[PDB]
């Protein structure tokens, strides 16, 4: 999920 | 968790400071269904990137598992976009300020099927905010409540403890403005009941965005599509 | 208006007095479906609707509104009210939904999603130890609030009275001012989820309708049509 | 409209 990336970043 | 050790003055400041910027739409000026939904979809997509950054800075949000953070944003993102919209639209009675160069009224979203229903609801919410003289301080508290609350019952103590802290803070702001005790819990309740309407608008909006996805005439972004797919929808 | 005059302890009396009865299902245990189940719930909700409409008239301030506005409020709030009634019934049945005294179901017998949400709400009520008095207040708040944005001033005054009443109650149970604020907010935040469940529920029913397999009664069809046009 | 009636009685 793109959401995961954006949150870890 | 750091969130519970904040005073309420310290809470207001972290929230006022976490605020996402106000994005613009494409420049160049009448609208058609698909040019309008393009503009909004593009804007929403860019706004989502900032929302995630804002969410990471709502006290107690980073203390959550990656998964639970994901759950909350997936459930709440349109509520959060919408309450931002009606907050921006407050000083423009009769219009929806999607972006400073994108200020729309009722007749405009009438050139999309089912849009004027949602336009009217959003405008009504904006009136009520304005009539309540909603304050920016109160506003950011409300938006944080939406983030933490909307998805919590589809999972919690921590979250509910953070929700409590924000209630204290909201009340703290009301005691400052000189409100009597009765005035305080009457305005607290008044504010929170509008969250039920914001939820209703989101679900109406979500179905509509799903119509669009089935039409494939306005392309949704990969991210927006993932946010949308997390409601499964169709007729849920 | 007769509603702007009540003591808090009076408001509670009237709301308690006004409670609808708990209706039974036609569930025969000797028969074991999703179509049969929905047939029963539909029948049940259809009969409940009649008691709810006559309950609404007994909510302080409701009768004061124009007939067009009364109609709008119930069209808007009817499934929310059926649903909060359900989760209250079900509070002391962990893991089950007491649709009727003879119809107590678990998540095992889209549709599962709504069940799980109803179960989690019931659960939340339980950990909050919600009181009958707090409950009747909430149910009245939903009737008045859910359709108010879709005369309006008189409505806001009654809401404010019901707020006054919720706080009066919590002060009675020994809660500090900070504790009253939080519990109040906690109760009203659940109404957000009750709105959510109602929305999902209405969409499920709309697609049941089209499939034309579980017939909807004539009133349920009219109330459901209200939410799409 | 059924709800209309019922409310009226
Ligand atoms: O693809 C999308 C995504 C979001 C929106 C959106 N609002 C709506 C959503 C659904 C239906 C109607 C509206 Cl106005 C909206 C977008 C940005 C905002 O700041 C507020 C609302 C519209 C199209
Ligand atoms: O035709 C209908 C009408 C209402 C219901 C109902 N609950 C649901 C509604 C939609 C989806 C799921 C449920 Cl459980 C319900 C019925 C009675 C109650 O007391 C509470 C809920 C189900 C079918």
């Amino acid at each position: 999920k793109i959401l995961h990336r954006l949150l870890q970043d | 968790s750091l969130a519970l050790s904040l005073t309420a003055d310290q809470m207001v400041s972290a929230l006022l400071d976490a605020e996402p910027p106000i994005l613009y739409s494409e420049y160049d000026p009448p609208f058609s269904e698909a040019s309008m939904m393009g503009l909004l979809t593009n804007l929403a997509d860019r706004e989502l990137v900032h929302m995630i950054n804002w969410a990471k800075r709502v006290p107690g949000f980073v203390d959550l598992t990656l998964h639970d953070q994901v759950h909350l944003l997936e459930c709440a993102w349109l509520e959060i976009l919408m309450i931002g919209l009606v907050w921006r639209s407050m000083e423009h009675p009769g219009k929806l300020l999607f972006a400073p160069n994108l200020l729309l009224d009722r007749n405009q979203g009438k050139c999309v099927e089912g849009m004027v229903e949602i336009f009217d609801m959003l405008l009504a919410t904006s009136s009520r905010f304005r009539m309540m003289n909603l304050q920016g301080e109160e506003f950011v508290c409300l938006k944080s409540i939406i983030l933490l609350n909307s998805g919590v019952y589809t999972f919690k103590d921590h979250i509910h403890r953070v929700l409590d802290k924000i209630t204290d803070t909201l009340i703290h702001l009301m005691a400052k403005a000189g409100l009597t005790l009765q005035q305080q819990h009457q305005r607290l309740a008044q504010l929170l009941l509008i969250l039920s309407h914001i939820r209703h608008m989101s679900n109406k909006g979500m179905e509509h965005l799903y119509s669009m996805k089935c039409k494939n005439v306005v392309p949704l972004s990969d991210l927006l599509l993932e946010m949308l797919d997390a409601h499964r929808l169709h007729a849920p």
